[PDB]
């Protein structure tokens, strides 16, 4: 005999599987703007060094 | 670095606690096995804060046990997460207070807040730098109220300068779970207005129809509830846990919330809440949280803000956003219903922000509000006290304790006075 | 000796004030000496 | 000739860290400290191949300062050129003037001391606060005074962030706004606005971006303070120092308040769209609506200004636009001062960033001139200042960290004598 | 001292059957994170 | 090299021998059956301080065991690590004191010591340099106390230069076994305070404090008490037996804790000591060493320290370690409570470092304590022996032996002037 | 050149203690009185190799007085001196000034003639007090109504501690003041104020003391008064008597209350972490931080100040920094004083006891102004002593020792009529 206070309780209160970030995902706005400036490769649209 | 001692009392607070400790392990990416598997190295430069590292990755939570009846230790112990609390930490009696404020305030912990002062004083010089002392109990109940009040007036006296908080669930007008809820809510409170720091009211009523609305449950069990008290526990404190855009630890939120030092009783939400079947209709955007914040019915309190001001607001934003419409929700909410907010303050709102969402959401946002509202459900519990105590119906279980009508004497008086200062600074 | 001690720290500032205009001569023909090296490797 | 910078508070260090990428990017520094004579103001040189720049990030809070030591820059920076504190201030004026500061500045200083000392042509000093909130303005209030003492003779370039009017973020910013001022006042040389609700607007505005954050406001100000130092950084027609904005700027000791503008504020797309030239450039740094300070210059009177020239510019041209410039009287100048403009050309245009939004423009133009809408800005703030002292709000905080209500009048004496020495300059 | 010692004997009985239980009810919790989180897939840069 | 020749006495000071031979086996390497098998070679070259080679790799331990009892020598040599020690070494007489001073003092003394003097004088002359002598037993029983004063008087009469230990169990009134205790705890005390060169305390109701409260044991039998006994005296030779950053033999220990030469009584705890369940939980680190030992209830002695002062103090230490933290946390406990130091001795703790810590461990720490608090207990059984002597009770059993009224009186003179000189120094 | 002294109560008796022994330890003089020009000021050559102070200690318990006699110095005093009274007058001014000062005030008049008649140049005199007990406000203001009747054109410098507005030890202490005040206001021509919380504050925030009893009160108070005097004791570049004082700080007959500070006032540690200037000293000695007295004088306007220097300065820094904080805009004088200053050098320093709490400092700063935040002080202790009296409370013993309501009403009066003057003056 046992109760029901083992219960998943995240799907049921607060989840959203279409909009979820994954933890891989995870990065601080500081980390996301000062890149590598040798090798940027996150921005569609640059100045590209023409010799 | 900046440390955060939590303390657990009573039934509701043990469980409420339990919960709180599962949101945070799971957070940080830790297994209920103690050991770290998370993928983001975002976690573990700031896992100081909760939790300590003993050998090989086991990483045992900075909580403190407190109770005095075996079945709600089973209960933590049983359960997943049960198995990672120090079993040091479970400093607990055996007899049982029972819905008495004396019982738990002079006789049992007068042999049980000792040890429970060893054990807190153990683990607080145990950090550097120690941020404060975080707590969860209930008000309506004997051991949480009584025991854990005089522990927080205890270390109050010992630490003076180190902040408090608290969580504390309050009596009910339709949802009345025990009989003698006055007479421990007022020495509650009357104790709390001259130790407390800062006070978040909850009641369950307003979790229950949070559930109705919002979430459009069926059967919320005490998982729910205690599931969102905690995702806001874990929310206030996110901060320190994260690099953001402009941090706000706890004295940050409590100089910009407390104007005045018996000014301190707050109200909180949390956004997003919506239904299973709705999960596709809102957008993650500001407007939208903003709009859900500032309803009354996200309110986590039985206090309808619309029949008082607010006095100060703090919003604590979490995941990658921008500034800018933040600021400009703030403003539009402020400027259009101007009559709700007082006047002899500008700029009632703070704002933080941090990037790194709750694990399962894309961005959250939580609401503590310094509303002048709250003066109801104290007038509420003043109308039964007075009533009540009219003609002294279950006086003799306190007083054959070593207490006074006195003491019922000063928290009524104190409680109305608070009453009254709310009601002039409307 | 009632001016004593205020004596000896008049020795003592203008002492360390002709120290203090000796470095300064010293960091004038440092300056120099550099400068003529440089131009001399731009031309 | 070179310039030491410090970095107060968690505003300051971001835009440091904005700041130091682009003196980095535009000297073609790859963020690890060497090479692939002109950074000598900025980087100095040690060992072989590797420079070090001279500023410190210092504050009281941990979090962002440690984020920072382990970003993109890592080896840049030297470590203890990195200063952080262990407990935050919290949003008190007093917290981080008496509390916590006493402890700290010493150390702050004695680092900067020997990053002096390693120098031989420093110009003076450079400091990038705020002060709505009680890390950046307590401490750096303290250190400004404590550096006043020790130097002096030395400039100190002031560019700080007061709040808003409208958009504000905190509740009891209006405190230690004004105890900063009370010392601005008096340890400040030159000081340079910088509020956000106007750039934030020239951001949604010319930039059209619709969801903009501290970063790209960070970004212009790094484009306007690279502007105004390239003059020493590089060799162009008409060379100026730092001694040029107290001589020519400074007209009273105690009236040493600037307006910041800058132009072209165009994006990348739209620099296929216009012919960019002296004239239309020189004549949009002067509407309100490309000045970094939510103020109106028509209701003030102009008393001095600055203009600094990058790129390919010919003296005639900045000569025919200032004599245009002159000549309307849609804007007035002051009888007081009949020539109120100071130039100044650099050969090297601005530099561009991967992933910023301003385009890469033959020239642009810097615009810091003095007025007296200045004191509106400090008359509003004071309004509600005063709306809300008369209830003895918040005070309690400050009086227990070790305060009093005295210096609360004091200042707002001191703000009122201000508004009254602005309000007979302006006549 | 006899309290004590009963004390002591059940408070070490309840400690291993707690063990035991907690023990038992892991695995399903274990699986049902396993099953939401099979719903979030990582993104490819 | 420096020697260790090891004394037992009593059934108690026959169990403690035979764990802490169990023990200090454990660590050289040698399996029950007597020869050596061992990995390390820092294994090898300090073992003639405990053994001797015999032949083929055996070593034999340096020890004499005494009794009255055939059944203390049967339980030993029954047990295992019970068939190392040569049978020579057993010395034994037949019939028993039998809780009795003056039988083990005058009569059974009389016949037995000439053979136990035999056989400690032909062991102690076939080793170079003798570091000292060890002994443990008991002041409870009366081949313990009686017999084992009368050797300790013999032994300082012939070899006086050399070292001597003694660990000695002293009866309390809380777990008390026989009812003549007193009168064989007074007199084996007497003559202990001008015959043995320092004295270790040790107490069974201490000891069981110990397993109760930090081991967490439900059934404490004699096996743990005695493995904490062993662990401590094998920690307190470890220098000898292995390379330090700072080695400290028993000479160098003495001279550091002994300001005058009737004070010698130290009180002893042992450090780290966790129970299974909190095993896990626990991070090892020179803190949570330095904390446990000074605790008032860690140490293995009847005598609250809280109530004295710390006259002396030293502390041994094993394991690969920083002598820095070492020193810091010696200073930080120096200054903390400064009231429990005494004032015109600064700098009371002797510190010391061994690299080798015990088997199954990392880290480990010892404590020896000159206190005047040892002076509780010296009352604690003067009071008792006061109270019974002033009627005679039982006496007709010492007098009638040899013994008169002369030997009892000096005996509480000798504890009465020794407790006041304790008591002078506080 | 001499002037003698008397004490009178506990507090004063204390501080005579203190003050003693200092100037014991200043003259190289041991306890016994021998010495193993200067000191003639003070002390008069007796037999061979004897020195008695020109002092008084008077007191109606016997009590402390005892304990002086008992005490180590035994022989420094003549014990006939050492006058004790028999019973206290039990804080009741009417009991000290009418019950038990009619008779030993004969005893202390025949003595200060004939200390006097020992005296050739006699300057003045110089009491201790504190105006908050009973035998300290009434046989004191006695005494020294006496000596106005005897000598009249002779100085008199009135050290009297008074109680402060929230710490305070009796109950009945607002009487005996307004008590007080009504002779010490007309009689004596120097007066200084002490109160007891400034203190308090002084010695918890730079003396850095949690738990500071009144010796250390006493020993800094004994500085402040060694301070003081030293331009009379020891030769200095521009040395000031008494007598200056009165034509010098005293603007009105009635208006003569000066406030006391001084500086620098450091630890044993905090000695060796700063190196001493007179700037800094000089812009202490003006901040309330360290004052000596319950006051805001930002809120007032100053009448004059005199500004006392020990140790090593010369007068161009002195000149220099009075320039500095006349240019200060912080604090204001009145109009009809374009300047109230006066400087004061001597070559000896202040010196330091073992077993003290004070440093070795080069140089030291004693300062003494006038301005109208004492009126404010007046007013706060008159309204409390009014709000006791509308009931009547406590004075019925005073009535009964045979005094009556008119002195009362009239002390009341005073106290408003001197109110009036200290606003109008200010204007
Ligand atoms: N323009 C701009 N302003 C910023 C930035 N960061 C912070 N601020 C301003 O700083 C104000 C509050 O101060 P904070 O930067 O959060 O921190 P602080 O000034 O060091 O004070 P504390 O929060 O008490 O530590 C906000 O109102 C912002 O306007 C930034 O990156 N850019
Ligand atoms: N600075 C200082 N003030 C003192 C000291 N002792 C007493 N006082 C002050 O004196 C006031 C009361 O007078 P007391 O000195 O205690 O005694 P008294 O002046 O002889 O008057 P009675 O006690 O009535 O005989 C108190 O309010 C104190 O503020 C002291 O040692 N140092
Ligand atoms: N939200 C929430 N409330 C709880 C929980 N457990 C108990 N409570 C509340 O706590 C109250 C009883 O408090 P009680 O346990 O008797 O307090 P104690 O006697 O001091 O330990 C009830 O009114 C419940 O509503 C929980 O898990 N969640
Ligand atoms: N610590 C410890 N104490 C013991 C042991 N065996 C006996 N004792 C104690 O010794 C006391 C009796 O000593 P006893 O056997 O009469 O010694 P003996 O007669 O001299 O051989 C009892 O009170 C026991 O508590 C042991 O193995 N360890
Ligand atoms: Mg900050
Ligand atoms: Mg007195």
């Amino acid at each position: 005999s046992l109760g029901d206070a083992l219960t998943a309780t995240h799907p049921r209160v607060i989840e959203h599987v279409q909009a979820q970030t994954h933890a891989a995902d995870w990065q601080s706005t500081v980390q996301a703007t000062y890149r590598p400036p040798s090798d940027a490769t996150r921005n569609a649209a640059a100045y590209v060094n023409t010799s | 670095m900046r440390e955060i001692v939590h303390i657990q009392g009573g039934q509701c607070g043990n469980q409420i606690g339990a919960k709180f400790w599962e949101v945070v392990s799971d957070e940080h990416g830790i297994d209920p096995t103690g050991t770290y598997h998370g993928d983001s190295d975002l976690q573990l430069e700031r896992i100081n804060v909760y939790f300590n590292e003993a050998t090989g990755g086991r990483y045992v939570p900075r909580a403190i046990l407190m109770d005095l009846e075996p079945g709600t230790m089973d209960s933590v112990r049983s359960g997943p997460y049960g198995q990672i609390f120090r079993p040091d930490n479970f400093v607990f009696g055996q007899t049982g207070a029972g819905n008495n404020w004396a019982k738990g305030h002079y006789t049992e912990g007068a042999e049980l807040i000792d040890s429970v002062l060893d054990v807190v004083r153990k683990e607080a010089e145990s950090c550097d730098c120690l941020q404060g002392f975080q707590v969860c109990h209930s008000l309506g109940g004997g051991t949480g109220s009584g025991m854990g009040t005089l522990l927080i007036s205890k270390i109050r006296e010992e630490y003076p300068d180190r902040m408090m908080l608290t969580f504390s669930v309050v009596p009910s007008p339709k949802v009345s779970d025990t009989v003698v809820e006055p007479y421990n809510a007022t020495l509650s409170v009357h104790q709390l207005v001259e130790n407390a720091d800062e006070c978040m009211v909850l009641d369950n009523e307003a979790l229950y129809d949070i559930c109705f609305r919002t979430l459009k449950l069926t059967t919320p069990t005490f998982g729910d509830l205690n599931h969102l008290i905690s995702a806001v526990m874990s929310g206030i404190t996110c901060c320190l846990r994260f690099p953001g855009q402009l941090n706000a630890d706890l004295r940050k939120l409590a100089v910009n919330l407390i104007p005045f030092p018996r000014l301190h009783f707050f109200m909180v939400g949390f956004t997003p809440l919506t239904s299973r079947g709705s999960q596709q209709y809102r957008a993650l955007t500001v407007p939208e949280l903003t709009q859900q914040m500032w309803d009354a019915k996200n309110m986590m309190c039985a206090a309808d803000p619309r029949h008082g001001r607010y006095l100060t607001a703090s919003a604590l934003f979490r995941g990658r956003m921008s500034t800018k419409e933040v600021d400009e929700q703030m403003l539009n909410v402020q400027n259009k219903n101007s009559s709700y907010f007082v006047e002899w303050i500008p700029n009632n709102v703070k704002s933080s922000v941090c990037d790194i969402p709750p694990k399962g959401l894309k961005m959250s946002a939580t609401f503590i509000g310094n509303s002048t509202a709250i003066q109801e459900m104290f007038k509420r519990v003043s109308e039964q006290f007075t009533a009540m105590f009219r003609r002294k119906a279950f006086l003799h279980w306190y007083t054959g304790e070593g207490m006074d009508e006195m003491e019922f004497t000063e928290a009524e008086s104190n409680m109305n006075d608070l009453v009254s200062e709310y009601q002039q600074y409307q | 000796p009632p001016d004593a001690r205020i004596q000896k720290m008049r020795e003592l500032e203008e002492r360390l004030a002709n120290l203090k205009a000796d470095r300064k001569v010293e960091q004038k023909m440092v300056a120099v000496a550099e400068f003529e090296a440089r131009t001399t490797k731009k031309i | 000739r070179e310039v030491i910078s410090i970095h107060i508070g968690q505003a300051g260090i971001q835009v440091g860290n904005a700041c130091w990428e682009l003196y980095c990017l535009e000297h073609g520094i790859q963020p690890d400290g060497q090479m692939p004579d002109a950074f000598n103001t900025f980087f100095s040189e040690t060992g072989a191949g590797k420079h070090v720049p001279r500023c410190i990030f210092l504050d009281l809070e941990p979090t962002v300062v440690d984020e920072v030591r382990t970003g993109t820059y890592r080896q840049l920076f030297h470590p203890e050129q990195l200063i952080s504190g262990k407990e935050d201030a919290a949003n008190n004026f007093a917290r981080g003037h008496y509390t916590i500061g006493k402890e700290i500045v010493d150390l702050a200083l004695d680092r900067i001391r020997k990053l002096a000392d390693n120098c031989t042509g420093l110009q003076g000093f450079l400091v990038f606060n705020a002060v709505g909130g009680g890390t950046g303005s307590g401490l750096g209030s303290l250190l400004l005074e404590r550096l006043s003492v020790d130097y002096g003779k030395k400039s100190k370039l002031g560019f700080t962030v007061y709040p808003s009017p409208q958009v504000s973020t905190a509740v009891v910013e209006p405190y230690n706004s004004v105890l900063s001022t009370h010392s601005l006042l008096e340890h400040t040389d030159v000081a340079v606005m910088l509020d956000n609700e106007a750039i934030y607007d020239i951001c949604r505005r010319s930039l059209d971006i619709e969801r903009p954050t501290y970063t790209n406001l960070n970004r212009l100000i790094a484009q306007v303070i690279s502007s105004l130092t390239a003059s020493l950084r590089f060799d162009g027609a008409l060379n100026v120092d730092i001694t040029e904005f107290q001589t020519n700027l400074v007209p009273y000791p105690r009236i040493h308040f600037m307006l910041s503008s800058y132009a072209p504020i165009i994006s990348a797309e739209k620099a296929y769209h216009e012919q960019l030239s002296v004239a239309e450039i020189t004549n949009a740094a002067f509407e309100p609506a490309s000045m970094m300070v939510k103020c109106d210059p028509r209701h003030g009177k102009y008393m001095a200004c600055c203009l600094m020239y990058r790129g390919d510019v010919v003296p005639k041209d900045v000569n025919a636009s200032v004599a245009t410039i002159k000549t309307k009287r849609t804007i007035q100048f002051v009888d007081w001062c009949p020539t109120g403009f100071k130039c100044g050309i650099n050969y090297q245009p601005p530099t561009v960033v991967p992933g910023g939004d301003l385009a890469k423009v033959q020239r642009a133009v810097c615009m810091i001139s003095n007025s007296t809408a200045i004191g509106e800005i400090f008359s509003r703030l004071d309004h509600k200042f005063d709306l809300m002292y008369a209830k003895r709000a918040f005070v309690h905080w400050y009086v227990g960290e070790g305060m009093e209500e005295g210096e609360f009048s004091e200042a707002r004496e001191d703000l009122a004598a201000l508004e009254k020495d602005f309000e007979e300059v302006g006549a | 001292i006899h309290m004590t010692d009963g004390i002591r004997r059940e408070t070490m009985k309840k400690e291993t059957l707690a063990r035991e239980r907690s023990l038992a009810a892991q695995s399903p919790y274990m699986a049902q994170v396993a099953t939401y989180r099979a719903r979030n897939p990582p993104l490819d840069h």
